[PDB]
RNA sequence: CCCGGCGAGGGGAGUGAAAAAGAACCUGAAACCGUGUACGUACAAGCAGUGGGAGCACGCUUAGGCGUGUGACUGCGUACC
RNA sequence: UGUAACGGGGCUAAACCAUGCACCGAAGCUGCGGCAGCGACGCUUAUGCGUUGUUGGGUAGGGGAGCGUUCUGUAAGCCUGCGAAGGUGUGCUGUGAGGCAUGCUGGAGGUAUCAGAAGUGCGAAUGCUGACAUAAGUAACGAUAAAGCGGGUGAAAAGCCC
């Protein structure tokens, strides 16, 4: 239930060598707005196939 | 000065053809094993593969003296509930006659990454057919 | 072309020319040495002993250097028994440039 | 007189941590974990000066023998050629002599075999 | 130390070490296994060896000729400068001035300079004439010198 | 040109931003920028203040042309952490570490 | 930075008897 | 002055002999945690070192090697009190 | 638990008996150099030895000789803002504890030699105090009465206001 002795530095990074992140690298640009954005989402201001959709 | 040490890289190995026709295991084995660590050669380094390439024919040829032809017995186990497999000489020459000179071997060489790095170099065929003959595999007689 | 000398208890082989670290003798550091005592000669023809030291053959080096070797720590530990020592070494060596070797 | 031991400590420490450098992990960076491998260090050394003259010996032995058995005379027969001989070339420069000097080498066996013979 | 004598925890079960008192010498804020003492550290010295030893520096004084016997000297007024130069024209820089006599003027006019000392026969130490680089006496300072030395 | 950019003192422990800093390192900051604008973290938003304060110094303290920058060098060490006494069960104290960490920025055209 | 000052009883121990 | 939320924090400027003396402030060690460079490491078993030792990357005078770092492979070797 | 009663391979001689000649084999002995202890001789006489021999594993423990730290005298001397102590490297040197020199940092104290005095040397005591790791970005986020949406303020709203 508790460990016999402290492990090492070494052991404690190849642990963590599966945590880290992976960017997106899918950003997608409107066809008439032309403003980034994640594939499949409506923009910032609120753009999505061109053609507005938040009215706002 | 500094005793002499081989360098791999500057490292020139021969080929050679065994025939294991009527030729005790054993003493064919240790002839193997002395070839493939090198030990034959006046520039032999102990954590250098200075040996030879060795090209055994007619495996299944080989004999062994006395009641070993039945009594000798393979034992294997493969880690599980009760997996221990045995297995004579008979057996194991039918099944792949390589087999028992690669274990022969194997077991005369030095353990270790150098002791299986040597062992690549044995090639063992049943037959009395290989297709390294590309390497001129002048036959040592042995 | 070279030899094989007994100089400090230890064979030494040694080309014509060459630089030679042999154990300490009592020499100056710019005295030429005299080594009779040549265990085999090898040339582009063979030449060996017939007897221990050949008969003519010498060897002509000259001195260079009479410093110290590098250091070496000995550690003599016992476990458990409460005792610990510690030494130093630096054996001495003499160096010398082979200039001449005889038939 | 109140003394104090704060720079003498550090003056120890760091003397055996450069000498630890180079271990892995806290055998390098802790000194209660340095000082153990220095001490230990320090026996291996020492064995292995003696160890050492031992193991050449027996490296050089074994270049004479695969000299000689490939040159046709086993190790032990050569021997007793160079001692009836009276030569009184060491392993070292027999085993060097093997490996650069075939010639010689070969000049060497057949006053062997003579003297056995 | 200031403090109390009672545990900081029980003497068993816990899982730290037995502790006493906050007192203990191993405590941080309290301890000292030894502390010091006010004691005296003179030695007893034998009157002949006190003496014995004098009459060893004496001696060796005078065969590293850094002793110089001389008449009266005295000085007319209290005035450093005149002490001052009453040794410069003897090329004395460190000087024992031992007088026969303590005389109020010549008192006065070696106490600001601190290379130049003035004492009674009676007030000499050892240190102070070993310290000092010469010793210049007077003929009565070495009359007394002889006989209470005996 | 250097145009060093630090944010000490951060509210994010030092681990959890490293994983930020990796996403961005040796990276263009025009594909930094946007990276660090999608990530869901809150590492992302406080290395992107950086960032862009970073940049802003570049811009100003020295030579225009913000568009060929590179982040040269990203690190994060943890600084100063605060303690605090927490109640568990059995009337026992643990100590809860409020960790910080410094943030910086390296942005150099070359 | 108080050390731990209520200590609580150890628990029982299994009877080895 | 600029980024930032009329912030925190930072970058310039400025004061000073010095701002890695910026008020979290003399000096700023160790454990501990990072970034960069060189080498090694994904078929190889164990007090992790020591003896031997190839290769590689950096410096030297010489063009032969020595120094520094690393360390494949190999002999021996089961911490301290 | 798995061959598991040659260490393994393997061996019909690589087994056993007898004989013989070789070799391997330790820190043993010898060879070369170096240091120290004790008894001797020829001669130095408070110390060198052309020398002679022998000894030098070691706990409890006894004996002998030393390094280093803080402070006092020597010292109102000596070193020091063209850079002290301390810190961090490197290069030399001693049988060892150590010492010396120098690069960077540092910024104003330091101290030869010979003596004297000790709060005079730490790795352990479930040692004391502070700092920082480990487990680990893991358990948990404190009643299973429950939230959803619009608008507002705001840099930012599942949690604030309507």
């Amino acid at each position: 239930a508790v460990q016999q002795n402290k492990p090492t530095r070494s052991k404690r990074g190849m642990r963590r060598s599966h945590d880290a992140l992976t960017a997106v690298t899918s950003l997608s640009v409107d066809k008439t707005s032309g403003e980034k954005h994640l594939r499949h989402h409506i923009t910032a201001d609120g753009y999505y196939r061109g053609r507005k959709v938040i009215a706002k | 000065m500094k005793t002499f040490t081989a360098k791999p890289e500057t490292v020139k190995r021969d080929w050679y053809v065994v025939d294991a026709t009527g030729k005790t295991l054993g003493r064919l084995a240790t002839e193997l094993a002395r070839r493939l660590r090198g030990k034959h050669k006046a520039e032999y380094t102990p954590h250098v593969d200075t040996g030879d390439y060795i090209i055994v024919l007619n495996a299944d040829k080989v004999a062994v003296t006395g009641n070993k032809r039945t009594d000798k017995v393979y034992y294997h186990h493969t880690g599980h509930i009760g997996g221990i497999k045995q297995a004579t000489f008979e057996e194991m020459i039918a099944r792949r006659p390589e087999r028992v000179i690669e274990i022969a071997v194997k077991g005369m060489l030095p353990k270790g990454p150098l002791g299986r790095a040597m062992f690549r170099k044995l090639k063992v065929y049943a037959g009395n057919e290989h297709n390294h003959a590309a390497q001129q595999p002048q036959v040592l007689d042995i | 072309m070279y030899a094989v000398f007994q100089s400090g208890g230890k064979q030494h082989r040694v080309s014509e020319g060459q630089t030679v670290r042999l154990e300490k003798l009592d020499i100056a550091t710019g005295e030429t040495v005299e080594f009779a005592e040549v265990l085999m000669i090898a040339n582009g023809e063979e030449v060996k002993i017939g007897v221990p030291f050949v008969d003519g053959g010498v060897i002509k080096a000259e001195v260079v250097a009479h410093g110290r070797g590098e250091k070496v720590k000995i550690v003599k530990f016992r476990r458990r028994k409460h005792y610990r020592k510690q030494q130093g070494h630096r054996q001495w060596f003499t160096d010398v440039k082979i200039t001449g070797i005889s038939a | 007189a109140r003394v104090k031991r704060g720079v003498i400590a550090r003056a120890r420490h760091k003397k055996i941590l450069k000498q630890a450098k180079g271990y892995y992990g806290a055998r390098s960076r802790v000194y209660r974990v340095a000082f153990q491998a220095v001490i230990k260090a320090g026996q291996y050394a020492y064995r292995d000066r003696r160890q050492r003259k031992r193991q050449f010996r027996q490296l050089w032995i074994a270049r004479i023998n695969a000299a000689a058995r490939q040159n046709g005379i086993s190790y032990s027969k050569f021997i007793n050629g160079l001692k009836k001989a009276s030569v009184e070339i060491d392993r070292k420069i027999l085993a060097d002599i093997a490996v650069f000097d075939k010639v010689a080498f070969t000049a060497l066996v057949e006053k062997a075999k003579a003297a056995l013979a | 130390v200031t403090g109390s004598g009672k545990k900081p925890w029980r003497q068993k079960g816990t899982g730290r070490a037995r502790s006493g008192s906050i007192k203990s010498p191993i405590w941080r804020s309290g301890g000292v296994t030894f502390a010091a003492r006010p004691q005296d550290h003179s030695q007893k010295v034998n009157k002949k060896m006190y003496r014995g030893a004098l009459k060893s520096i004496l001696s060796e004084l005078v065969r590293q000729d850094r002793l110089i016997v001389v008449e009266k000297f005295s000085v007319e007024a209290p005035k450093t400068k005149l002490l001052a130069q009453k040794l410069k024209d003897m090329a004395l820089e460190d000087v024992l001035i031992i007088t026969g006599e303590l005389d109020e003027n010549l008192f006065l006019a070696a106490r600001n300079l601190h290379k130049v000392d003035v004492r009674d026969a009676t007030g000499i130490d050892p240190v102070s004439l070993i310290a000092f680089d010469k010793v210049v006496m007077t003929a009565d300072a070495v009359k007394q010198v002889e006989e209470m030395l005996a | 040109m250097e145009t060093i950019a630090k944010h000490r003192h951060a509210r994010s422990s030092a681990q959890k931003v490293r994983l930020v800093a990796d996403l961005i390192r040796g990276k263009k900051v025009s594909q930094a920028l946007d990276i660090l604008t999608y990530t869901n973290k809150k590492a992302a938003v406080l290395v992107k203040k950086v960032l862009e304060s970073a940049i802003a110094n570049a811009e100003h303290n020295d030579g225009a042309d913000i568009d060929d920058l590179k982040v040269t060098k990203i690190f994060v060490d943890e600084g100063p952490s605060m303690k605090r006494i927490m109640p568990r069960a059995k009337g026992r104290a643990d100590r809860i570490l409020k960790r910080t960490s410094h943030i910086t920025v390296v942005v150099s055209d070359r | 930075n108080n050390r731990p000052v209520y200590i609580p009883r150890p628990r029982p121990p299994h009877p080895r008897l």
